[PDB]
């Protein structure tokens, strides 16, 4: 559904975050 | 006068194996030895300290289950420091927790223990656990007394419900809670909480917890189980495997979904299905099939033959050191009766005796 | 509790936490969802194990222990102050943790506080030394002593519960409440000072037993009998096992996927029996050189057989370059997971399952083409000089895919057909 | 290095020799092997000067201590020959003369085993003996006339699993040398690969000399450094229980641990009577539910 989209935008962003890291 | 005293001493070791019996006893195990490194293990009070042997003796206890039983996994979580710290998941190669045994051996043991804490994580990590498999735990102590944060009678009740033994080798003398968990685990009996007298009956201890359990009629689970023989290959190029993906010049190939491993008796990573060799299978079968113990004849008596039937040497002369197999009716030697009844797992005498 | 498979699939912020615990689960999740684009649902299905593993050990927590016993007051001091010392503390003297709330964020600094509180006579009276007004102790510090005091006796009033009348002194004592005798002597009764007050021995035991009763307390917490209470259990029967036996039917089939005669036999062993006692030539064993020299070719050839088996006796060493055989370990990989899902998929056995099944099809078909892709370009890039080497490293891998492929479609035509 | 303890079993029987010499035409082939063994036993103790040698026959109805005497004056072979050649080649043929004319006399009557595994079994417990006392490498020489009749190697099987166990233990390869018209033995090839013995199959009993002198020969002192020649290879797979036919991917049960190809009859165990589940087994027989 629509909220669990932001889940996954969350852990988007946190994939692409520990990447540089 | 010691042979009398010899003697005497093997009249009472032997009314306790007067009684064999064929129970069923598990093959397909769950074995899990938690350990402590505490406080106390660092009494030098036994050579050179209680926590470089129970180490050593762990060691050797992982290559002798491994032996005995390749059927099994293999789970191993420390307690240090009121805190209990999983270590060696369950697996089917023992040298994972071999090299976790390694770096235990470098580190400092230290701190207090929380059975309660070490017992709810090891039910935790037996959850995920199939029905024929014995879930059992072996737990090492030292300590006479044990900090927890909270109850350990509901502990206890959740571990009965869920079908898991425990048995407890301690350190110093009985506690009256371990006494407890055994029995109550183990449906009444007193024969799980162990105390040692010096290392050499700690040595035995361990060969003891090496060997399977039976299991009782009540707790029933006879059922079947899928199982796969795979075909190794041996190929000029190397190849990728599937559990460690990387380059293997040989390896087993899966007998069903036709991929390939590194190990066994393991399962599938891929089809998901236990692979083994008939070898594996028939490694128990001496617990399968129990051997009778052998009778000295007297020395009084006529005797059927003066040297041994076996190894083919002259018996000594007071006592007859004549051990018969009733089932071959021949007499053996000391030495090949146990060599027999230890080493081998068959009676050569009935081999001979046609049935 | 968080022990479901819903509650281990929910919990993302763990699944974040081991993610960042681990960098190989950088690599698979990444290609996994990130590139390929999978339901993490079913990514995380397996590693259920590790999840519930990472929760479990993040999840566990220490038992109380007598902190204040274990600190010890150490010429000068040096704060030497353990964080989770600190929080213990907290926890086992909620109105040491409130004076820190209340000082600490407002007023001064940490070090000073327990700098304080070291020098305070409350830390004194909390632990086992007995007040004394020569001791000047901390004032900030020991205005709290009057609410430790309406706290002990709150608490004192929790810990008050009914006894049992097997064990109950009180009851024992009063027996008989017209006991007329004589007062009893000063040595065995509890002692008092010179002006009749107490010197607080007292005090300080049913302090310590006020510690012990909360100990046992916090034990007890959210996470008739007599008749078994007086068994006399060394007077009953012993319990014997109702373990089973096991026996053993014999009775094996036969192995499935001329006969001699004893006249003949004892014909030829009369004959044989006859040539041993008859003669015996070492001498004669020596071949004809031809038959023999046919063995020498049969054995040759078995040792240049076997040879070349025991020739291809970290992984192997490769020329590969790092980044293609990178690229190719990762591709192997993916293509394990995806496989391995697949066959989750497919001996699962659901109705329910189908479209899944389908959409891993699609994309085992998908990891195909890249794998010839991916052979294009070794291909244009090494012109098959070790391009061969490369295909046939990722060849078992795709041979059991499309195998797998093929056994979808054939149970298609089965089933749909 | 140092002495290797040479375990040699001989497994005699005329059931087996009376038909390898009636399909082929080589009588004394049996005579032919003893003197190529001979030879062999000369090269070994040649090799070394203490590598002991261990000499068990098995015959139809037992198994015989060949070498040495029992712990309770004819010479067939030549006086100019070595001393301690000719004190075990005499003390051979002698014991071996005595064996068979005790085989001529009480050959009537029937005993349907094979005495191998005991023979094995009880060369083993020699071998802890001489290993025991005072160091000595331990390998393990079998002899066998493959042509007769596969009767039955059932009941041998597991007795041979216990001493490839035993060996493995031990550290003795188990070396197979066979003789019939049979070209392959799997429970012996399988005892080879896991021991890391040697097997070998032929017809001819000529050219033996050259076959046991040059593959039969390697010694625990140098066997990293050799190759085996072998070229067969082994599933490590058995029989089903009830069909007596190899399975690969099959069911086996939870308490008696047979191996079963399909379901058995009345789901209950043909090893040891455990009913078992309805359901587990319609699981088991469940189809893939695959999409229309
Ligand atoms: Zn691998
Ligand atoms: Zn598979
Ligand atoms: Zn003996
Ligand atoms: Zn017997
Ligand atoms: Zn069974």
């Amino acid at each position: 559904e629509e909220r669990e989209n932001e889940k996954t935008l969350n852990d988007y962003y946190a994939a692409l975050a520990k990447k540089q890291a | 006068a010691s042979l009398v005293a010899s003697i005497v001493e093997a009249r009472k070791k032997r009314t306790a194996k007067k009684n064999i019996t064929p129970y069923q006893r598990g093959i397909i195990r769950s074995l899990i030895l938690t350990l402590d490194c505490s406080e106390a293990m660092l009494e030098k009070d036994l050579r050179p300290n209680r926590h470089a042997m129970i180490i050593q003796y762990a060691i050797d206890f992982v290559h002798e289950f491994f032996d005995q039983n390749p059927i099994s996994q293999m789970g191993i979580i420390i307690m240090r420091n009121g805190l209990a710290q999983l270590v060696s998941q369950v697996s089917g190669n023992p040298q994972d927790h071999i090299d976790a045994l390694k770096s235990i051996r470098k580190q400092e043991p230290k701190g207090n223990p929380s059975l309660q804490n070490a017992l709810e994580m090891a039910r935790g990590l037996l959850l995920p656990v199939p029905a024929h498999c014995t879930r059992e735990v072996l737990i090492v102590f030292g300590s006479l007394s044990t900090t927890d944060p909270g109850d350990i009678h509901q502990t206890i009740d959740s571990l009965v419900s869920e079908k898991i033994r425990v048995k407890v080798l301690g350190l110093s003398a009985q506690v009256a809670i371990c006494k407890e968990l055994c029995k109550a685990t183990n449906y009444g009996d007193e024969s799980f909480y162990k105390i040692l007298l010096d290392e050499t009956h700690l040595k035995e201890l361990f060969n003891e917890a090496v060997t399977p359990l039976p299991v009782n009629k009540i707790n029933k689970g006879f059922t079947l189980v899928k199982m796969g023989f795979p075909t190794r290959i041996f190929e000029d190029t190397p190849t990728f495997c599937s559990c460690h993906s990387k380059l293997v010049y040989g390896g087993y190939f899966c007998p069903n979904c036709h991929s390939k491993v590194c190990s066994l008796p393991t399962v599938c990573p891929c089809c998901d299905l236990m692979l083994i060799l008939s070898t594996h299978l028939a490694r128990s079968y001496h617990h399968l099939m129990p051997l009778k113990t052998f009778a000295e004849v007297p020395t009084t008596e006529k005797f059927r033959s003066e040297d041994c039937f076996s190894c083919q040497s002259r018996f000594p002369i007071l006592t007859s050191s004549r051990y018969r197999c009733e089932d071959c009716k021949q007499e053996f030697c000391v030495d090949c009766d146990v060599f027999i009844h230890e080493i081998l797992h068959n009676c050569p005498g009935c081999e001979s005796k046609p049935v | 509790d968080s022990l479901s498979k819903e509650k281990l699939l929910t919990n993302l912020k763990l699944q974040q936490s081991l993610l960042k615990g681990n960098k190989v689960l950088m690599k698979v999740f990444q290609e996994t969802v990130i590139n390929a684009g999978l339901p993490p649902s079913e990514f995380w299905s397996t590693r259920i194990p590790l999840l519930r593993a990472f929760a479990l050990s993040t999840s566990q927590k220490v038992g109380p222990y007598n902190v204040l016993s274990t600190i010890k007051p150490v010429n000068k001091v040096n704060v030497n102050l353990s964080r989770e010392k600190i929080l213990n503390i907290f926890e086992n003297y909620p109105i040491v943790k409130k004076a820190y709330t209340d000082n600490v964020p407002k007023n001064f600094k940490e070090p000073e506080f327990w700098a304080r509180f070291f020098s305070s006579k409350l830390f004194r009276k909390l632990r086992g030394e007995k007040i004394m007004q020569n001791d000047r102790g901390d004032v900030i510090i020991d205005r709290y002593l009057t609410l430790d005091q309406e706290f002990d006796r709150k608490d004192d009033d929790m810990l008050l519960h009914p006894v049992k009348k097997i064990i109950d002194l009180d009851g024992n004592i009063q027996d008989d409440p017209v006991v007329r005798g004589n007062r009893p002597d000063f040595t065995m009764q509890p002692g008092v000072d010179i002006n009749g007050n107490s010197d607080g021995t007292v005090d300080i035991l049913k302090g310590m037993n006020r510690l012990s009763e909360k100990m046992i307390m916090a034990l007890k917490n959210e996470y008739n009998d007599e008749r078994n209470e007086l068994k006399i259990d060394d007077l009953n029967e012993s319990y014997k096992t109702n373990y089973a036996i096991i026996h053993l039917k014999r009775n094996a089939h036969e192995k499935t996927t001329l006969k001699v005669s004893n006249q003949q036999m004892l014909q030829q062993l009369s004959l044989v029996m006859d040539n041993l006692i008859n003669k015996l030539d070492l001498n004669q064993v020596v071949p004809n050189n031809e038959v023999s020299n046919k063995i020498n070719k049969r054995v040759i050839t078995a040792i240049k057989i076997n040879a070349k088996q025991a020739k291809h006796n970290l992984e192997v060493k490769s020329t590969l370059p790092i980044d293609l055989l990178e690229s190719c370990r990762m591709l192997h990989t993916t293509c394990c997971e995806f496989l391995k899902h697949f066959y989750i998929h497919f001996q699962s056995g659901e109705q329910k399952q189908a479209s899944t099944v389908k959409k891993l099809y699609n994309h085992l078909k998908d990891c195909i083409e890249k794998l010839n892709e991916l052979f294009q370009d070794v291909l244009n890039g090494d012109g098959e000089s070790m391009s061969n080497t490369c295909t046939a490293y990722l060849k078992p891998v795709l041979n059991s895919i499309t195998l797998a492929t093929h056994k979808y479609d054939e149970y298609f035509n089965e089933y749909n057909n | 290095e140092s002495p290797s303890l040479l375990t040699v079993i001989i497994e005699i029987a005329p059931k087996l020799w009376t038909t390898f010499d009636e399909e082929g035409n080589e009588k004394g082939s049996i005579i032919k092997v003893l003197e190529a063994l001979i030879v062999f036993l000369n090269a070994h103790l040649a090799f070394n000067s203490a590598n002991k040698v261990a000499v068990i026959a098995a015959y139809s109805q037992g198994i015989k201590y060949l070498y040495p005497e029992s712990t309770s004056d004819l010479k067939i072979i030549n006086s100019d020959m070595y001393r301690r050649f000719r004190n075990v080649d005499e003390t051979l043929v002698e014991e071996i003369y005595k064996l068979f004319e005790l085989e001529k006399k009480q050959i009537e009557q029937n005993s349907q085993r094979s005495t191998l595994a005991g023979a094995m079994s009880a060369g083993l417990t020699y071998v802890n003996r001489i290993s025991k006392e005072s160091s000595l490498k331990s390998r393990l020489l079998v002899l066998t006339c493959g042509s007769g009749s596969s009767k039955d190697e059932i009941f041998q099987y597991i007795p041979i699993m216990n001493c490839i166990f035993s060996a493995t233990k031990m550290k003795c390869p188990i070396d197979v040398v066979k003789i019939g018209g049979s070209k392959e033995s799997t429970f012996l090839q399988q005892t080879t690969d896991a021991t890391n013995g040697v097997y070998l199959h032929v017809e001819s009993t000529e050219g033996l000399i050259q076959y046991l002198a040059t593959a039969m020969f390697i010694d625990p002192s140098l066997r990293p450094i050799i190759v085996k020649p072998n070229h067969g290879s082994v599933d490590f797979r058995t029989s089903c229980y009830l069909t007596g036919r190899v399975v690969a991917v099959g069911f086996i049960c939870s308490v008696c641990l047979c191996v079963l190809s399909i379901i058995p009859p009345g789901n209950k165990c043909p090893a040891c009577d455990s009913q078992f589940d309805e359901h587990v087994i319609a699981k088991l027989k469940r189809k893939p539910v695959v999409p229309r």
